[PDB]
């Protein structure tokens, strides 16, 4: 003679944290916090561009490894640990703000420059450190100008690109730093050299520094690079006696893409909107513990494991 | 709990109640019974689907890489991004701890009032043909057979039917 | 909701009361009519005007200008200022949307606590004289005029002058 | 015999978000998020000072377009687009560093060098660029420094500034960079050129640069500004041999101001305490949806167009 | 307020409980006497040392210079790095308020329900044999000596034993 | 016959803020925010190292104040306003990231290069700006290079140091900039001047500069510093004629520390885990209102002077 009310319980619940407790016991509860890393570029409907051993810079100037990319079109662009940007000694000033301006790119197209030289110059400058078809050649973008006969002293030259595009393109030059001054000599010749470069926005001097340096590749000399963007309208004027890494093309950057650093395999059974290191994460929730660097939309970087939100009301066993 | 019903005065749960989240269990001349309740169990079940709802809703922010992964930063500014990047987290990180417990608390409260919601139901149903156990249970002081005890369940239980006979056996 | 009164044994309210936000309606021999309660009225109003003086409040966190509206910025260092913006925009977006959320719902089930009170504060009240059907309306036992409807809304109701009245109808 | 309770409900009731429903009808609510913004500056209870057509660069060097505001003190500043910064080609080193510096500060004073030179030294050069009365004119802090006669060469000349006020001064100086190596021997010298800057608190060397460019305003040759603060009671030196033009009188700022930059109309019966480049923000309101970018007292940008607050209580419909 | 128990139904609280937070006072034949309940005081008590063991938890979440505090940072980059550390600390502080404001309002409505919870305890104790003022308090229709106030304070209570002379005086 | 229910109060309760009222009273509260700072460095466990009127830089070149701070382990760093590193005036170019890179260490070591020179070369060149028991010195972790006979010319000397350890080093030289054109002809000679470093990573060439200045220390010449990072293996070149200050010792920086900007009193019977300039803050609350500038294991700085939590119901008043 009596009606009786009551809830549900199960024999194994789950425990969550509460204001007031850190220790209950729910019925049923699910997680927040994303641990679960597939270690592929999931890249299906994406036209995605490896890069293999070629790194960004490297596809302006003209590396031997990176010959394959130096033009294409892409909405993402992967980069790889280890990936070769000089095959001759050096680097360029600011790379960074240079490197991370390509992986933001959507496609580069190249223009040439349209630069004569004279009869004392031999524009056919190579190197054993880059290597092309197996003998000895010269990073593809450029061109390294050396008197034609030795000691006889490089002429001051005037060479001016100029720009007819609507759009704005980067120009890319290189500087020379000899290893001797007895080797200075027979390159560019005795004679004081400096290389001036003006346009509109840009103007810099900059003198080849001569002395003794560690091997690097087999080689004591090395080539720093510079970098610039012209306007459209605008004009580029070079004024050198020797020393300067002439462009015979410039870049000039599409649209707008996404640049991914991970070393992970590729796949294009699956796609992510989330990339890491190690990876792509796939997931609905908003949180995740695997890394604080990311790229895209991505759930947000926790430092707790697991944060478990409850589904169900307490818990009490019978 | 904060509406007392769960854990409350109700010792436990049934792990037998599979076929919903509230139920009766009610005894009589004929026998035993058993069945759920679908409003109490749907507005618990349809509360936290919207609350798990909010969860799931992505954000459509884009983030490139300002931090190079293999090549080296300026070392000032690598600093000023390391600081900012850990102030970031230190938010995310007790922000989500917050939301966990705040949803947590508040999902357990709301499963406890829809409890004594029913209750409070089935109470002001039985009038005075009935008077409570303290267990959370209903003594009904008159003979209630298992048509009746769904006409409750179905609510559609009258009182006046049982009234004269309920009153009497509650003052002999 | 939680209170299980604002859409829960109250089936809905009144359109018709513009004079307040809780109120009686009262049903006797010399007709029916309507008077709003004044108590539990602001009780509500004085939580929601908290809330509402509580957040237009302006702190002054003056923020100086970092990139230019006409000058060019900086590319690398873009990025580093791109990248906390939208962090923190992502932030008060999340925060904006989650006391909104918040807020809301307290104040849903703030307003179930006051119609509870004011529910609980009658029943107590009238003791034995009367019964509660369950849809949020209780009957007497015995005949109210306009003074007697009147009395339980200004809250001078005596229990037991209709204590032995009210307890014989009752019974029969 | 009966008595009832309940709970009033409108007829069009408005739908909020709450925890656990996406749509919830409510007697009433309002908006915590402003979506209007009035197109006009409201500058009551403000001294403000309209840049107009000049930039606030322009003040500390003496562009014809700041000659109306050389000194003067306010509370807030205000920047127009297309503002003429230097009539002259060039730009200055970390320009928004220093154009910030400006926005920081509520005025500027002006106190004078006093910089005498030999008398192989003409500082009376001037410039077409910077038009004065339909004549030949230079800036109005800065006095241009070249030989006397055309094809003399320049003297080694050492001058001083002394910083004898309890407050810092803003110096200011430009390194000139010939057009070529026959305007360089024209004015300076055929001498080796070299520019250093010496004081306790700064140092620094430049060199000017040869080489021909496109004409900017007519004009192919160029100068680069650079600037730093002489602390109280330091002294500051220039050594220079020629090719940098020396400062009359030096920059002097005061107090704190308010940088606003937007072009819209100024209105001086509306008072308003937080700016953005579209107009003016006048709310109560914790959250904004209308620009990121803001300057002031202001409410915090979110990226909703719309968040109501339930003012009322759950609307049933009767 | 939530709950209308403290601040509610009851007038006041009582200044002279030093022992527990929720008691019981009784008026019988042999006088008054003070005693709080155990069990209904350490469920609010132990509620509160858990938000207290929340707000200790170390954040070793390291930090180390990035502005000289004794000489000069660049112009451009040190500004930048204001606008970031009075966003981080604008957001820390509304995230201060927000937390005390929200968790005061619980432990507030936490109270007020942890009574009403024992005063629905002992209601159903007594159940017939007691009747509610509004005040809030029970008044026992049978004789209830010191030894019987034991009992409903320490559970022990048996309304069986003392139903039949309750309903006698009731109804009279 | 009669049993009444209630609750404990309080006669003078304690006021809160809550989400629905502005001034709200209960039982009991307690803080959140921290208000109460202490004065002093709590140094207890940690074995730290006091530079005081010295300067972080100054110990790797070996300015007269550090002669004790050469060489040693700490697990933190503590730095004291106006302190010294230049005996002689001058400044380090890329000051700040190399004072923050030796704060973020935990400790100093030394390695001495050993670099010969010829017989017309003096390398005992000493200033009386930096003093050491009253007689002239120099640097104690540098040599300054002058011609033997006061007026000859400097040899072409070339030094390089070798990296023959598993772990990075860091060089430091110094560059002379002169007062007056007759100093560079009698202590390095009448030829001209020029000093090339190289190593892999890093290579650079920067010349003497002459001009007159202000006398800091009674000193009118100048010597600047430049450091780059000698990795595992690679070896660092010098190549020059004079104007060189050569290093007669490298550093290698062990492990971490903890590095503080304080001008405060050491406690070693006091324990701690956050800093700020004006000494320790010790607390398990979560907030502060004392200062955003913090380092170490530190709690959250807010804008607020005091926030309480409740811990305890409702205060009802009689
Ligand atoms: C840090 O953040 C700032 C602000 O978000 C960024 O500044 C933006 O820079 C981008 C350039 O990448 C600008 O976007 C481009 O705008 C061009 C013209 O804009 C005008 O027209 C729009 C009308 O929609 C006006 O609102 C605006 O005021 C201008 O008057 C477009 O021509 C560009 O389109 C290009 O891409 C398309 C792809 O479909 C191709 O067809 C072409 O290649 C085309 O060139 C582009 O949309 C943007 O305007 C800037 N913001 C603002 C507020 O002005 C910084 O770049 C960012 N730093 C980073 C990412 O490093
Ligand atoms: C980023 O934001 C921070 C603060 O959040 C700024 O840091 C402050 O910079 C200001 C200058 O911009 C400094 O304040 C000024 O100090 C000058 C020297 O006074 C010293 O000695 C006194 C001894 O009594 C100390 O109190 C003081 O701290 C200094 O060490 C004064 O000349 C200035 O006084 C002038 O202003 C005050 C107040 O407005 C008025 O009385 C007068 O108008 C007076 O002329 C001023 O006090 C301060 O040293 C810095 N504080 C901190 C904590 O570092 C950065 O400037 C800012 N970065 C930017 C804008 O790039
Ligand atoms: C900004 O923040 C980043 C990330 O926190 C910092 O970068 C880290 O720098 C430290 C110090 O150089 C690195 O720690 C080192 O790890 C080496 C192990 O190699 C790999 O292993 C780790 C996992 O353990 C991987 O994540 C990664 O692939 C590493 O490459 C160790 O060999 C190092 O030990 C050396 O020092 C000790 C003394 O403490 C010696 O006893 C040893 O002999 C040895 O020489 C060291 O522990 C860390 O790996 C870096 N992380 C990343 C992601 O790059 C930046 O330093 C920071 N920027 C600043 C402070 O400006
Ligand atoms: C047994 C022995 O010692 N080998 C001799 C070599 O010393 C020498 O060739 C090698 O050394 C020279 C300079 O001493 C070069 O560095 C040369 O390599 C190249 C290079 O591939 O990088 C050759 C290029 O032709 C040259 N490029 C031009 C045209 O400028 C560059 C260039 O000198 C540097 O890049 C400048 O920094 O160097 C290397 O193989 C040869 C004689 O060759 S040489 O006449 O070209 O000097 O004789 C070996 O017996
Ligand atoms: C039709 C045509 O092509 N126009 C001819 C002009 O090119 C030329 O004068 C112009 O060019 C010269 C240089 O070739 C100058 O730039 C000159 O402008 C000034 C200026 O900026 O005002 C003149 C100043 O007197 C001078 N300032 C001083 C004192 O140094 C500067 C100065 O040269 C540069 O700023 C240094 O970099 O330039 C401009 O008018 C004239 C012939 O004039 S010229 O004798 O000066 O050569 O002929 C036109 O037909
Ligand atoms: C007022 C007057 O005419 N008296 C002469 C002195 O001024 C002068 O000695 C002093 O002036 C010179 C510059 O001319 C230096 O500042 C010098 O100081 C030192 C220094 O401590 O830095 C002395 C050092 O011994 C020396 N270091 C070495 C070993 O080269 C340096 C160095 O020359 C400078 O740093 C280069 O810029 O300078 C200070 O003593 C003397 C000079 O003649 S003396 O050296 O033969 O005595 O002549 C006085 O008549
Ligand atoms: C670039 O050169 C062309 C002539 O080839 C000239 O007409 C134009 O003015 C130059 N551009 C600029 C920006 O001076
Ligand atoms: C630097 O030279 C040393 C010997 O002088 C040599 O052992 C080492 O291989 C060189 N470094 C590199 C990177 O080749
Ligand atoms: C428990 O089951 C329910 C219903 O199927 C679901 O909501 C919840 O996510 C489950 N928990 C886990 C951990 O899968
Ligand atoms: C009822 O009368 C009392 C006076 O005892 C007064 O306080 C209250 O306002 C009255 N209510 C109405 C609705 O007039
Ligand atoms: C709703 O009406 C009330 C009373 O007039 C007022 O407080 C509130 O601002 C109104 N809201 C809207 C959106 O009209
Ligand atoms: C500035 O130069 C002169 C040196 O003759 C002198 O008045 C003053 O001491 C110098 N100032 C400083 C700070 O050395
Ligand atoms: C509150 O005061 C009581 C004294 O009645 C004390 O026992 C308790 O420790 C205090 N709690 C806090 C959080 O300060």
């Amino acid at each position: 003679d009596k009606i009786c009310l009551g809830h549900h319980a199960v024999a194994n619940g789950t425990i969550v944290k509460t204001l007031t407790n850190e220790q209950e016991e729910v019925t049923n509860a699910t997680e927040t916090v994303e641990s679960t890393s597939l270690d592929r570029l999931c890249m299906k409907g994406r036209s995605h561009k490896d890069l293999g051993n070629c790194h960004p810079i490297g596809m302006l100037i003209g590396t031997p490894a990176c010959d394959l990319h130096l033009t294409g079109t892409w909405d993402t662009l992967i980069e790889r640990e280890n990936a070769i940007a000089y095959c001759y000694p050096g680097a360029t000033v600011n790379e960074e703000a240079l490197r991370q301006k390509i992986m933001e790119s959507g496609g580069i197209s190249k223009i040439s420059t349209g630069f004569t030289y004279g009869s004392s110059i031999n524009s056919a400058g190579t190197t054993k450190a880059c290597m092309r078809n197996g003998g000895n050649s010269f990073y593809a973008e450029l061109k390294w100008l050396v008197s034609k006969s030795k000691g006889q002293n490089f002429p001051q030259t005037t060479n001016t690109y100029r720009n007819t595009d609507t759009a704005e393109h980067l120009i890319m030059w290189g500087i020379h730093h000899p290893s001797s001054t007895q080797e200075k000599n027979d390159l560019y010749g005795t004679q004081s050299l400096s290389i001036s470069v003006g346009s509109s926005t840009y103007q810099s001097n900059f003198v080849p520094v001569v002395g003794a340096r560690p091997q690097v590749n087999g080689q004591s000399g090395r080539i720093d690079f510079h970098w610039t963007l012209v306007q459209p309208g605008d004009n580029i004027t070079f004024s050198h006696n020797g020393g300067l890494i002439a462009p015979s093309r410039v870049s000039k950057l599409i649209g707008r893409g996404l640049g991914i650093q991970s070393d992970a395999p590729i796949d294009n059974n699956c796609e992510s909107k989330c990339f890491w290191r190690g990876g792509s994460i796939n997931t609905r929730l908003p949180f995740q513990n695997l890394s604080p660097r990311t790229v895209g939309q991505c759930p947000k970087y926790v430092n707790k494991k697991s944060l478990m939100l409850a589904t169900g009301m307490r818990n009490v066993p019978e | 709990g904060l509406f007392g019903a769960i854990a409350g005065f109700i010792e436990n749960g049934w792990e037998g109640m599979v076929d919903g989240w509230y139920g009766f269990r009610h005894q009589n001349a004929q026998g035993t019974g058993q069945a759920a309740d679908y409003k109490s169990t749907q507005a618990a079940i349809d509360q936290i689907t919207g609350k798990l709802n909010r969860l799931i809703e992505k954000t459509n922010t884009e983030f490139e890489s300002i931090e190079s992964e293999f090549s080296e930063i300026e070392h000032q500014i690598g600093n000023v991004i390391n600081w900012t990047k850990d102030s970031i987290t230190d938010i995310w990180t007790y922000q989500a701890e917050l939301l966990v417990a705040m949803e947590n608390q508040h999902t357990i409260d709301m499963a406890d009032s829809e409890m004594l919601n029913l209750y409070e139901r089935v109470r002001k149903q039985l009038r005075q043909n009935a008077e409570e156990d303290g267990k959370g249970c209903f003594e009904i002081y008159h003979a209630c057979d298992d048509s009746c005890m769904e006409s409750i369940r179905n609510n559609t239980y009258d009182h006046s039917q049982y009234r004269e006979e309920a009153l009497l056996n509650r003052l002999n």
